[PDB]
């Protein structure tokens, strides 16, 4: 038999490939590409007239089938939900886009945080996945993913492109094509997005806690006391326009700072494990402090993970959540696959799955007889076993 | 040619699952049901695999194997244009890969030379593969037991146990080398985000571990018609070949429609249309146009065989169109009635639309 | 002034104060137009057809060896030694090119930079590429230039 | 498209024997080496070189203005190699462009200010659009679309190109009709 196919999802968008592990992992970072439209257009928005959607999947998906990867699109059929939470639609809509016009043969549908385990050999929790927004902190049982302790926030980097904007316009010479210094803005009212991206593609970088700290103090230049230290050194960007973003080397160090703000707000990039450790039963925290997974694109944000760790551990002598927990280590699961990567590979690791997959899985008849697809989140869920 | 003649301005409707209307030089027509079909109405098939670059046919099974990839060919990934292999003389042949455009080479990343001009060229393999392959062996184990305890239960209503060592967590991450705190940053060194992307299975940071990629193969596409299943286009399966086995072109059974003049058109006002129809076949073809408001002419056109005017086989017809809208572009709606003979009398009525473009005020 | 061994063609449209150095050729229907100062054309150079080589006043030495190819637009101040533009590539008032740079074919060079030695500047973003391989020295180029640049044109 | 008689003041070209419609303000670089094919018309400061290797253009080329026709040299450790430039039948090159294609197939259409780099060989029916840069060596195969800087394959052309192609070619010479003084 055929497996498989994997899908889109978020800093996934880029993820299209195919099963088994050997897939291209297409780079599509996904758009239309209309031509009469400004583009691109980004067709991945919610609250959207459904209509529009439905022009656009159709049209993308025909696209990706059509011509992207070798498909063959009667015989696999996977979708990756790396949302619980995506409302129904578009689910509905995706699903409507099949089923008629392209005929589906039944459907399995499945989560990324239990896609996640599959790969340390795991069952049990906690999973962290932070990519495009929205980022969700859940611990997986074993077995049952346990929404109750169901953790989210931003970013998880989209809104580093306001800070990196805006920062960008806070500093500030352009050295423009006429070797005149001049203001962002206003040679420029914005900054495209991919460029606010090449640079922190590039130039962001985590640093260490006792320092980060100071570079808080920037902010804080409290009475004088500062003690942000000196800077790495600065960079000529050379931007497109035969232009030339002079960034300072200051940037890299505060961008990352907006994960780490703690306001009062709760200093919560850090938290998630700790606000739903205390969420848990404590008859499983024995597993969930420890046994830490960590998922998603964004943390390839160097030294990330240095502070995080720093940081939660540092939080974990807040009384707060000390006197709530008692302590203990952290110990950090990681794959060698990389952080994108796992939930493409727990899609592959579904082609293994045939026997089950057919089994587990939605059937299209159903699906032509009712069309209802079981939510999570309904009160009539149909016994799809009936059939 | 279709952009340089404006094809875009006349469009036939194709009745089907879906109605695309399209200029004509996009549509098929079907001679073995006599019905116009669009490129979105019909289906397409896989015939054949080919590399754009060395012109080598791919088997769809070998494709497959090899994931739709060209074996010999590479991306560079400075440009993504494919790179050459080309030879140098050692007091023996020497090969490397360079590209023609942006002067790339895989020397730049510190490769060695190759006594072979192909396939001494070879990606990293993945580190983690044999955890994989004993993960997927350990899941298929347990769905095996899982399924045969599923079948007793619905019956009933009617094996060296794999161990796997789970992942070692890591008690201490790598911290961020002192470096990055003071060293200055050459954005030349390090891979942009697309760059890094194009090598997902490691996506390296420094320009010298962006290794090239195998090129993606293309396919030549089929067309078949759904509702009589018969090809409506069939090219041959060798990549090099400019011949086609079958071409079923809407313009060589339907009378073409062009625009030839536009009048200033004005809200509310009659103005006259030069259009021409020209008979794409050797035989008489008889056409009567039916009904912005358009109107045509009530009496049947003769037009002559393929050997305002007439010049062989085709006329020039004038049409009367007054813009009912105050604002936009003016376009008009009409039926086109002919004869159509048969070889695999019928009178098919094609719909029309003509975009005259926006009103004058 | 033309110097001994350099091709200048009847074609050849040449305005102001030029000099030419040994062993160029200057194509049909090249442009030279010295209105802002006297343009230094260094030995070995070769300027195709429909180049356009201006110094104008804001409303130029070139050194040894260097390619303009066909529709080249080139308003540089100072060019380094062995720098190839590529047809109808645009290089900017401002622009410093050191030795050893190659600019693609459609590039627009109009920002206020140096540009480093060894940098291909491709593709329609002018993407500077630092070659980290020593560029196979253009001696080989250099060879093929000097013996084939008297052999091909009528010699004045 | 009411494709206007493209009106031509009689004393700007010479017709030839072939019916060639040659500018008089076209260059042409040893023309003993230059073979125009019947029906071709040659526009306005069109350099065709031909002194060290044939250029051989096909039955109704159109070459626009400014479009400079050069046959590729192959520098060998012990020589140069002249390479005849081909030219097929029914080419269109548009205006500002650079051709330094060994052989350009039938039915070829060059968009505008389009630089092809030496050696190219496209073959027929292809698609070149406005303000594309082709790499030294690259071939296009039959029915293929390559754009931009790199240019790139976008995309294959419908069979139907060709029927659109020939009717194009021969009715514009046909347009290309001398300015009858009104
Ligand atoms: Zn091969
Ligand atoms: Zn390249
Ligand atoms: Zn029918």
């Amino acid at each position: 038999e055929k497996t498989a196919v994997v899908i889109d999802l978020g800093e996934a968008f880029t993820k299209c490939g195919f099963a088994g592990e050997t897939g291209p992992r297409c780079i599509i970072p996904s758009v239309i590409k209309r031509a009469g439209m400004p583009k691109p257009v980004r067709v991945v928005q919610y609250n959207i007239n459904t209509e529009e959607l439905y022009s656009y999947l159709k049209e993308f998906i025909h696209i990706l089938y059509f011509r992207h990867l070798l498909v063959n699109p009667r015989d696999r059929r996977v979708v990756i939900i790396e949302s619980v939470l995506c409302p129904s639609h578009f689910r509905e809509t995706l699903t409507r886009v099949l089923f008629k016009y392209f005929e589906v043969p039944s459907v399995l549908l499945a989560p990324s945080h239990l896609m996640a385990l599959l790969t340390l050999g795991i069952n049990s929790a906690m999973v962290l996945d932070c990519g495009y927004r929205e980022s969700l902190v859940l611990p997986i049982y074993e077995g049952i993913p346990v929404l109750n302790c169901w953790g989210a926030l931003p970013l998880g980097g989209k809104a580093l492109h306001k800070e990196l904007e805006t920062q960008l316009l806070e500093q500030c010479t352009v050295d423009t094509s006429v070797a005149k210094e001049q203001s962002l803005p206003s040679v420029m009212g914005s900054v495209p997005e991919g460029v606010l991206e090449d640079i922190k593609a590039r130039t962001c970088f985590v640093s260490d806690l006792k320092r980060g700290l100071k570079i808080q103090a920037a902010k804080f230049n409290i009475d004088g006391n500062n003690e942000r230290p000196s800077p790495p050194p600065n960079v000529d960007y050379p931007l497109d326009g035969e232009k030339i973003l002079h960034i300072l080397g200051s940037i890299r160090d505060s961008v990352v700072e907006i994960l780490f703000e703690q306001d009062n707000e709760e200093q919560s990039v850090a938290t998630l494990i700790l606000d739903s450790l205390i969420q848990c039963p404590i008859d499983t925290r024995k597993q969930l402090a420890e046994n830490l997974v960590v998922i998603g694109g964004t943390s390839m944000l160097p030294g990330f993970l240095h502070r995080l760790l720093a940081e939660i551990r540092y939080l974990v002598e807040k009384p707060k959540y000390k006197k709530a927990l008692g302590t203990k280590t952290f110990r950090i699961h990681t794959p060698p696959a990389k952080a994108n990567c796992v939930a493409w590979l727990g899609g592959a690791i579904f082609g293994a799955l045939q026997d089950i997959l057919g089994s587990r899985s939605v059937s299209k008849e159903y699906y032509n007889q009712t069309g209802r697809i079981p939510d999570w989140c309904s009160l009539n869920n149909p016994p799809l076993e009936m059939m | 040619m279709a952009s340089l003649l404006q094809s875009d301005r006349v469009l036939y409707l194709v009745q089907g699952e879906k109605k695309v209307r399209a200029p004509l030089s996009q549509l098929y027509f079907c001679r073995y049901c006599s019905e116009l079909r669009s490129l979105e109405c019909v289906s397409h098939e896989v015939d054949s695999h080919y590399c754009p670059s060395c012109l080598e046919n791919m088997p769809s099974a070998e494709a497959k194997l090899k994931k739709n990839r060209c074996a010999n060919c590479f991306d560079c990934p400075g440009c993504m244009h494919t790179l050459s292999t080309r030879a140098t003389s050692i007091s023996k042949k020497a090969y490397y890969l360079a590209c023609g455009f942006c002067r790339w080479t895989s020397r730049d990343v510190g490769m060695a030379d190759k006594s072979v001009a192909s396939g001494g060229w070879q990606e990293p393999e993945n580190p983690h593969t044999q955890r994989m392959n004993k993960l997927i062996e350990y899941y298929q184990q347990l769905a095996q037991k899982e399924k045969v305890e599923r079948d007793r239960k619905k019956l009933a209503r009617r094996q060296k146990e794999i161990k796997i060592e789970p992942a070692q967590a890591v008690d201490e991450v790598e911290p961020l080398p002192e470096d990055y705190y003071t060293r200055p940053v050459n954005l030349t060194e390090v891979t942009t985000l697309q760059q890094r992307l194009l090598q997902p299975d490691f996506q390296p940071v420094c320009a010298s571990q962006l290794y090239p990629r195998h090129k993606h193969l293309l396919i030549k596409r089929s067309l078949r018609c759904r509702k009589c299943e018969h090809n409506l286009s069939k090219p041959e399966f060798n990549p090099t070949s400019i011949k086609f086995k079958i071409q079923l072109v809407a313009v060589n059974y339907i009378p073409e429609v062009r625009i030839m003049s536009i009048p200033n058109l004005r809200y509310m006002k009659e103005s006259q249309v030069l259009l021409t129809l020209t008979n794409p076949v050797e035989n008489l073809t008889h056409v009567t146009l039916f009904e912005a408001k358009v109107v045509v002419p009530p009496k049947e056109l003769v037009l002559a065989g393929k050997d305002a005017f007439r010049k062989a086989n085709k006329v020039g017809i004038f049409i009367k169109v007054t813009p009912q809208r105050e604002e936009g572009e003016v376009t008009v709606c009409f039926k086109m009635k002919h004869d159509f003979k048969n070889l695999a009398v019928i009178w098919l009525t094609q719909h029309v639309e003509l975009s005259l473009g926006p009103l004058l005020p | 002034k033309i110097a001994p061994g350099a091709v200048v063609c009847v074609e050849s449209e040449i305005r102001g104060d030029v000099t030419i150095g040994p062993r160029t050729v200057i194509h049909p229907k090249a442009r030279i137009i010295a209105e802002a100062g006297p343009i230094v054309i260094g030995e070995g150079n070769l300027i195709e057809e429909q180049a356009l080589i201006i110094n104008a006043y804001p409303d130029m030495i070139i050194g040894t060896n260097n390619v303009f190819e066909v529709g080249c637009y080139s308003q540089a101040m100072k060019m380094g030694d062995n720098n190839v533009i590529e047809s109808k590539a645009y290089v900017g008032r401002n622009v410093i090119l050191t030795s050893g740079c190659i600019i693609g074919a459609c590039c627009n060079l109009n920002t206020f930079e140096v540009i480093p030695e060894n940098t291909v500047i491709y593709g329609a973003d002018c993407l500077r590429r630092v070659q980290t391989e020593r560029p196979q020295p253009q001696t080989l180029q250099l060879d093929f230039l000097m013996k084939i640049l008297p052999n091909y044109h009528h010699l004045k | 498209m009411e494709l206007g008689e493209l009106l031509y003041n009689k004393s700007e070209y010479i017709e030839t024997a072939s019916g060639n419609k040659v500018s008089r303000q076209s260059v042409l670089c040893g023309s003993q080496n230059i073979v125009l094919n019947g029906k071709t018309i040659v526009m306005n400061d069109c350099i065709i070189r031909g002194d060290l290797a044939n250029v051989r253009v096909g039955r109704h080329c159109v070459v626009k203005s400014r479009s400079v026709i050069r046959p590729p040299f192959k520098k060998f450790s012990k020589g140069v190699a002249f390479f005849p430039l081909h030219i097929g039948d029914h080419v269109f090159i548009e205006e500002d462009c650079v051709v330094n294609a060994a052989q350009i197939g039938s039915y070829v259409h060059v968009g505008k200010n389009c630089v092809i780099g030496r050696r190219c060989v496209l073959k027929d029916c292809c698609k070149i659009l406005d303000n594309t840069v082709l790499p030294p060596e690259t071939v296009v195969p039959p029915f293929t679309v390559f754009s931009g800087c790199p240019g790139l394959f976008s995309g294959e052309l419908p069979e139907c190109t060709q029927e659109l192609m020939i009717d194009v070619t021969k009715s514009y010479y046909q347009k290309f009709l001398p300015l009858t003084q009104v």
